[PDB]
RNA sequence: GGCCCAUUCGGGUCUUGUAAUUGGAAUGAGUACAAUGUAAAUACCUUAACGAGGAACAAUUGGAGGGCAAGUCUGGUGCCAG
RNA sequence: UUGCCGUUGCUAUGGC
C-alpha cells in the first residue's frame, strides 16, 4: 500500500529528526527571548485577540425592529459606519452619489445629511493614466470606508481612483489614482483603530495607504483573479479573497508574505459520503470575507457556501453548504416555447439546472460570536459560532430586506452584559459589480436597518 | 511623501535609550534622506532631534522600502556620551581628526 | 551547459533553426543550456522508472519531481505520472521563459518586440522589473506579467523621445 | 595644437571585406534566416496557412488534372 | 573558538572573549561581555558594554566589579540597578547557562559547595567555595560537598545544607551536566564514579563524580527558585 | 518574379522583392545630480538631468563563388587554351 | 423615509 508506506516512512522520518515530562523543563534560549519579551514595548496593536465576546445565544433574535428605509438611488453598493471610543453612516451608489447619514438616533430610521454626487463633469481631459487627479467620480463608485477615528471617509470604484473626503463637509481633500488601466478598486478596509487603509484592486493587487499622511505604504501582489473582498482587524495582518481562483490569502503586510487557503469540495466524494446511506456540488468562486478574530475567519462562496477557516489549517474547518436556498427554477412559460407542458417540463431536465443563491454579503462582528449573511433570498441570516470554534449554526432570520444585500455591518449600543445593535444592510436590486440578476422579486433600493436587543 | 514605520520597540535603561527597526517607505523617491528621516522620527517621537539617530540603512531591490536601525535618546548630553564618535561626526557636532603620520 | 554529441548534423541544424526562429533566441547556447538541464531532469526520471513500485526513492523523489515540475509549469496539474517527465522536451521548457510569455499574453507583437520590451525594462512580473528574457516564469507568476508602472506603456510619464518631440512641437 | 589620432589608427580594422548589418546582430540574423526558411517551406510542402479567409475565390494559381501528389503504398 | 555553555551564535566574529582570572575557572563561567552584549542584549558592541561598565550598573554578588571579562560562574547573582534586574544564572539540561530572573529576597544570598575544611594557622576553622569565599568559623560537621549559604551583605554563612542520602543535588560536570532529580540511587565508590544518582521523567539513572555535583536543597523545598517551561 | 528538387531533359510551387521613400514611439551603453553605504573612501543597492538614426553611439572571424581593362605573362594546327 | 410616479398614514408599503 503506497500511501500507507508514505505515511509510515514520513513518521519514521520525523522520529529520526526528533532523535537528531521531567521536573526540570527550562530552556535557556526560550527564557532569554522571554526576558526580551518582558523588556519590549507595544503590547497594543499586535494582540492575537481570540473570541472574547461570547454572546450568540444570549441576545434576542426573532423580534427585531426592522425598518427598511427606501432611498431614491439606483443600486446602492456599499455601507460604511463609525463609532468613537453621534454616529455617522455612509452609503454610495451606482448613480455616482455618496450620502452621509446620522444613525445614532437608535430607535428610529436613519437620517439623511449630505449628498456628494459625481457625474460626467469629472471625466478627465486627458485619457492618460497618471493625470487622473480630478476631484470627483465619473464611473461606478464601488466602495466606501470610514476612518476609525472619523476625520475622513475614503471611497473608490471603477474610475480607478481613491478620493478621500472629509467627514464634516463631504469635500474631496485628496485624490490618489491607482496609476494603471485596470486598477479598479473593489474593496476597502481600514485596520481597526488606525489611519491605514487596505484597498484591493483588480490588478491582482492590494494597495495600502496612510490616509492622514496622504501616502501609499506598500503594494502587495499575489492573487490570481480579481481581489473581490478584503477584511482587516487591529493587527497589521489582512485577509483578502480573489474571486475565481478559489483561494483566500492572508497577508503579513510588513513581512509581505501570505498564507493561502484553497477550497476543495468535490461532488464525487460528497455524493459518495451521502451514498453510504442530495443536491450539493462543487464551488464556483469565493466572494466575501470577514476576519472574525486573529485566528479564524469566514468566507462566502458562489454556490452558497459559508465556510469557517482557521489560521492553522489549509483546508477549511467547517462548511455550510446551502446558506440561503436554491433559486426558483425558470417557469415553463419562460423556458421552452413549445405548446405542451410535457415538453416544456422536459426542458427543465429535472433538478440539473437549479442554481443556489450566492452569498453576496458576509459580516463577522469583530471578536464576537455571531455573523450575518445576506443575498437575494429576501431574508438575512444570523449565525453564531460555537464556543469550541469548530462550527457555526443558524440562530434566526431577518426577513424584511427584499433585494440583493450588497453590504452588511452592525452598529453597537449598550454595556458589557446588556447590548443592542442595529444591523445595517444596503439593499439593491442588482449585484454590486455587474448586473447579472434577473427575477427582481419585489426588491427596492434601500437601507435595511434592524434593531436587535438584549 | 516619505512614510515611516517603527517595529520591535524595546527600552534600554542601561544606555538610557529606546531602540527599534525602521521600515522607511519612499514610493517614487530615491532613498531615505537620513536628515529628513531624523526630523520625521524626532517629530513622531518626542523632540530630542540631536538625540535621535539611525545608522543601518539597506534599500531593497527596486526601491520603495529600506530597513534601518533606529535608536532614540532622551538627554542629548547622554546621547553624546553613548553614541560613537564616527556617527557624531556624521550627524551631530563632534569633529576630532586623527594625526596623519607614518 | 554542454555541447551535444553530434553537433552539426542537418536535423540538429534545422532543429536549432526552428527553435531560435520560433522563440527569438540569440544563439545556440539558450537551447543547449535548457536542454542540458532537461537532460539531467529526465535522466533522473529514467532511473526513477527503472526502480520499482513502493521503492522509497521512487515514491518520494517521484512525487517531489512531478510537483516541482508542475510548479515550474512545464507539466500540467492532471498528469501526475512519472512517464510524462520522460515525454517532456525542450520547447516545453522554453515556452516558459518570459519573452515567450510576454508575446503569448499579448503585451508584445512578436517575440522580438517581447525581447526588447524585457531588455528595456517595461515588463515586471509581480513587484520586480525583470529585465533578462530567459526567466522561466512559474505557474503563479504566469498571471502577473504586466507592464511596469515605471514605464510609458504602463501609465507612467512618457520617455525622452516623446517629451522632446512634445517640447519641440511646443516650440 | 593636439594632433589627435583617428579611427583607422585607433580601431585598426585593417582591410576587411564588406560585411553584413544582419551579421552585426546574432539575433536579427536568425530572425531573417528563419523567415527565409519558412518562405522556402511553402515551396517544398503545402503549408496550412489558416483556412478560408473570406469568400472562396478559387484556387488562384491553377489546377493540374494530371499531377497526383499523394504517397502510394509500397 | 567558543565553548558550548555560552549559547553563542556562530555569526558573531572571529576572536572569542577569553574571560579574565577571577573566582571561577575559565571552563565553568561566562564573562560580562558575552552576558550583557549577546545573550540578553543590553549592548550592541564592546564599546558600549564598556561604557555601561564604566557607568557601573552591574552589581554581581553585591559588589560592582567593573570589568568586561569578569568570569561569572555558577549562580553569581548578577544585579543591575536600573529596572531592578536580579539574575541568578544556573545550568539548563543541555549544557548552557540558563539565566533565571529572581527577586530581591532571593538575590540577597547565594549558596556554595564547600571544597575543604582546614586547620590552617592559629586554630581557625576554615571553609572555601567555588568563588573562594574564605569565611570564618563554621560548625565542625561541615564535610566536603555540603552547601553553605552566603550572607551577601557581610560574608557569613547563614544556613547550611548537609550532604547525605536524600538531598536535592545539582550536577555541574561530565556527561550529566545540568540535571535535577537527585534520587534513584546512592553509590559512594572509593575513587571514581561515586555519587548520588538522578532521576528523569521516567526516572532513569545516571553516573557522575562527587566534585561534579553539589546540593541545592531538599526533596521538594529548595529555597532557590528555579525556572520552568 | 522569387524559391525547391534533379546526372540529364526538365519538373514542383507561390506574395515576393527593393543601398525605394517615410513616420512617430522605446530605451540602453555613455555623460552625470545626489542620497545611501562605509572609520573614511570604492563598489553593490536607490536615483532626478542629458543621451540614436550611417540609430557613425561605426562586433568580428572563417568559408564558397564570380565578374571586369585599348592591362600583363605563357603555350600553339587564325579569333583559342591557360 | 427618495429619482419619479400609486396606494398614501394624519405611518408603512409596490411598480417602473
Amino acid at each position: 500500500n503506497p500511501a500507507d508506506k508514505r505515511r509510515r516512512l514520513a513518521k519514521q522520518y520525523l522520529e529520526n529528526l526528533k532523535s537528531e515530562d521531567e521536573y526540570n523543563n527550562f530552556d535557556a534560549g526560550d527564557l532569554d527571548k522571554d526576558i526580551i519579551a518582558s523588556r519590549l514595548k507595544e503590547d497594543v496593536a499586535e494582540q492575537q485577540g481570540r473570541v472574547f465576546r461570547y454572546f450568540g445565544d444570549k441576545l434576542l433574535i426573532s423580534e427585531a425592529k426592522q425598518s427598511f428605509t427606501r432611498v431614491g438611488e439606483n443600486n446602492l453598493t456599499c455601507i460604511s459606519c463609525f463609532q468613537p471610543v453621534r454616529l455617522f453612516a455612509y452609503t454610495v451608489s451606482k448613480d455616482l452619489q455618496l450620502t452621509k447619514y446620522d444613525i445614532t438616533d437608535f430607535s428610529k430610521r436613519p437620517k439623511k445629511l449630505k449628498y456628494a454626487k459625481g457625474g460626467a463633469k469629472y471625466i478627465p481631459t486627458s485619457k492618460h493614466e497618471y493625470e487622473n487627479t480630478t476631484e470627483g467620480h465619473y464611473d461606478e463608485i464601488l466602495t466606501v470606508a470610514a476612518s476609525p477615528d472619523g476625520k475622513y471617509v475614503v471611497t473608490g470604484g471603477r474610475d480607478r481612483k481613491l478620493i478621500v473626503w472629509s467627514t464634516e463637509s463631504l469635500s474631496p481633500v485628496k485624490v490618489i489614482p491607482t496609476k494603471d488601466r485596470r486598477g479598479e478598486v473593489l474593496s476597502l478596509a481600514f485596520r481597526k483603530n488606525s489611519d491605514q487603509l487596505y484597498a484591493s484592486c483588480a490588478d491582482f493587487k492590494i494597495r495600502t495607504y496612510s490616509i492622514n499622511q496622504f501616502s501609499q505604504l506598500e503594494i502587495l501582489y499575489g492573487h490570481h483573479d480579481i481581489v473581490e473582498d478584503i477584511s482587516a482587524l487591529a493587527m497589521e495582518r489582512c485577509v483578502t479573497v480573489g474571486a475565481r481562483d478559489r483561494t483566500a490569502m492572508l497577508w503579513k503586510i510588513p513581512d509581505e508574505t501570505r498564507l493561502t487557503f484553497r477550497g476543495g469540495d468535490e461532488p464525487q466524494k460528497l455524493l459518495r459520503r451521502w451514498m453510504k446511506e442530495p443536491l450539493f456540488f462543487c464551488e464556483g468562486s469565493i466572494d466575501v470575507v470577514s476576519m472574525v478574530d486573529d485566528f479564524h475567519f469566514i468566507t462566502g462562496s458562489d454556490n452558497g457556501n459559508i465556510c469557517l477557516w482557521s489560521l492553522a489549517k489549509k483546508k477549511p474547518i467547517f462548511t455550510e453548504r446551502i446558506a440561503h436556498g436554491i433559486l426558483p427554477e425558470p417557469s415553463f412559460n419562460d423556458i421552452s416555447g413549445e405548446t405542451d407542458e410535457e415538453l416544456r417540463k422536459r426542458q427543465l431536465q429535472g433538478k440539473k439546472l437549479l442554481q443556489p443563491f450566492w452569498i453576496t454579503s458576509l459580516y463577522a462582528i469583530p471578536y464576537s460570536n455571531v455573523f450575518i449573511s445576506g443575498s437575494w433570498s429576501g431574508s438575512l441570516k444570523v449565525w453564531k459560532i460555537s464556543d469550541n470554534l469548530r462550527s457555526f449554526e443558524l440562530l434566526g432570520e431577518l426577513s424584511g430586506a427584499k433585494g440583493v444585500v450588497t453590504k452588511i455591518q452592525v452598529v453597537e449600543s449598550g454595556k458589557h452584559g446588556k447590548e443592542k445593535f442595529r444591523i445595517l444592510a444596503s439593499i439593491a436590486k442588482e449585484h454590486r459589480l455587474g448586473r447579472w440578476i434577473a427575477n427582481v422579486s419585489g426588491a427596492r433600493n434601500g437601507i435595511y436597518s434592524a434593531v436587535i436587543d438584549q | 511623501a516619505v512614510t515611516i514605520r517603527t517595529r520591535k520597540v524595546i527600552s534600554n535603561p542601561l544606555l538610557a535609550r529606546k531602540q527599534f527597526v525602521v521600515d522607511v517607505l519612499h514610493p517614487n523617491r530615491a532613498n531615505v534622506s537620513k536628515d529628513e528621516l531624523r526630523e520625521k522620527l524626532a517629530e513622531v517621537y518626542k523632540a530630542e532631534k540631536d538625540a535621535v539617530s539611525v545608522f543601518g540603512f539597506r534599500t531593497q531591490f527596486g526601491g520603495g522600502k529600506s530597513v534601518g536601525f533606529g535608536l532614540v535618546y532622551n538627554s542629548v548630553a547622554e546621547a553624546k556620551k553613548f553614541e560613537p564618535t564616527y556617527r557624531l561626526v556624521r550627524y551631530g557636532l563632534a569633529e576630532k581628526v586623527e594625526k596623519a603620520s607614518r | 551547459y554542454s555541447t551535444p554529441k553530434r553537433p552539426y548534423e542537418s536535423s540538429r541544424l534545422d532543429a536549432e533553426l526552428k527553435l531560435a526562429g520560433e522563440f527569438g533566441l540569440k544563439n545556440k547556447k539558450e537551447i543547449y543550456r535548457i536542454s542540458f538541464q532537461l537532460s539531467k531532469i529526465r535522466r533522473a526520471a529514467r532511473d526513477l522508472l527503472t526502480r520499482d513500485e513502493k521503492d522509497p526513492k521512487r515514491l518520494f523523489e517521484g512525487n517531489a519531481l512531478i510537483r516541482r515540475l508542475v510548479r515550474v509549469g512545464v507539466l500540467s496539474e492532471d498528469k501526475k505520472k512519472l512517464d510524462y517527465v520522460l515525454a517532456l522536451k525542450v520547447e516545453d521548457f522554453l515556452e516558459r521563459r518570459l519573452q515567450t510569455q510576454v508575446y503569448k499574453l499579448g503585451l508584445a507583437k512578436s517575440v522580438h518586440h517581447a525581447r526588447v520590451l524585457i531588455t528595456q525594462r517595461h515588463i515586471a512580473v509581480g513587484k520586480q522589473i525583470v529585465n533578462i528574457p530567459s526567466f522561466m516564469v512559474r505557474l503563479d507568476s504566469e498571471k502577473h506579467i504586466d507592464f511596469a508602472p515605471t514605464s510609458p506603456f504602463g501609465g507612467a510619464r512618457p520617455g525622452r523621445v516623446a517629451r522632446r518631440n512634445a517640447a519641440r512641437k511646443a516650440e | 595644437g593636439k594632433r589627435a589620432i583617428n579611427y583607422q589608427i585607433l580601431k585598426n580594422k585593417g582591410l576587411t571585406p564588406k560585411r553584413n548589418k544582419d551579421n552585426r546582430n546574432s539575433r536579427v540574423k536568425k530572425r531573417k534566416k528563419y523567415q527565409k526558411a519558412q518562405k522556402k517551406l511553402k515551396s517544398v510542402r503545402a503549408v496550412y496557412s489558416g483556412g478560408q479567409s473570406g469568400v472562396y475565390e478559387g484556387e488562384k494559381t491553377g489546377i493540374k488534372k494530371g499531377l497526383t501528389r499523394s504517397v502510394k503504398f509500397k | 573558538a567558543a565553548p558550548h555553555h555560552w549559547l553563542l551564535d556562530k555569526l558573531s566574529g572571529c576572536y572569542a572573549p577569553r574571560p579574565s582570572a577571577g573566582p571561577h575557572k575559565l571552563r565553568e563561567s561566562l564573562p560580562l561581555i558575552v552576558f550583557l552584549r549577546n545573550r540578553l542584549k543590553y549592548a550592541l558592541n564592546g564599546r558600549e558594554v564598556k561604557a555601561i561598565l564604566m557607568q557601573r550598573h552591574v552589581k554581581v554578588d553585591g559588589k560592582v566589579r567593573t570589568d568586561t571579562t569578569y568570569p561569572a560562574g555558577f549562580m553569581d547573582v548578577i544585579t543591575l540597578d536600573a529596572t531592578n534586574e536580579n539574575f541568578r544564572l544556573v545550568y539548563d539540561v543541555k549544557g548552557r547557562f540558563a539565566v533565571h530572573r529572581i527577586t530581591d529576597e532571593e538575590a540577597s544570598y547565594k549558596l556554595g559547595k564547600v571544597k575543604k575544611v582546614q586547620l590552617g594557622k592559629k586554630g581557625v576553622p576554615y571553609v572555601v567555595t567555588h568563588d573562594g569565599r574564605t569565611i570564618r568559623y563554621p560548625d565542625p560537621n561541615i564535610k566536603v560537598n555540603d552547601t553553605v549559604k552566603i550572607d551577601l551583605a557581610s560574608g557569613k554563612i547563614t544556613d547550611f545544607i548537609k550532604f547525605d542520602a536524600g538531598k536535592l543535588v545539582y550536577v555541574t560536570g561530565g556527561r550529566n551536566l545540568g540535571r535535577i532529580g537527585t534520587i534513584v540511587h546512592k553509590e559512594r565508590h572509593d575513587g571514581g564514579f561515586d555519587l548520588v544518582h538522578i532521576k528523569d521523567s521516567l526516572d532513569n539513572t545516571f553516573v557522575t563524580r562527587l566534585n561534579n555535583v553539589f546540593v541545592i536543597g531538599e526533596q521538594g523545598k529548595p529555597y532557590i527558585s528555579l525556572p520552568k517551561g
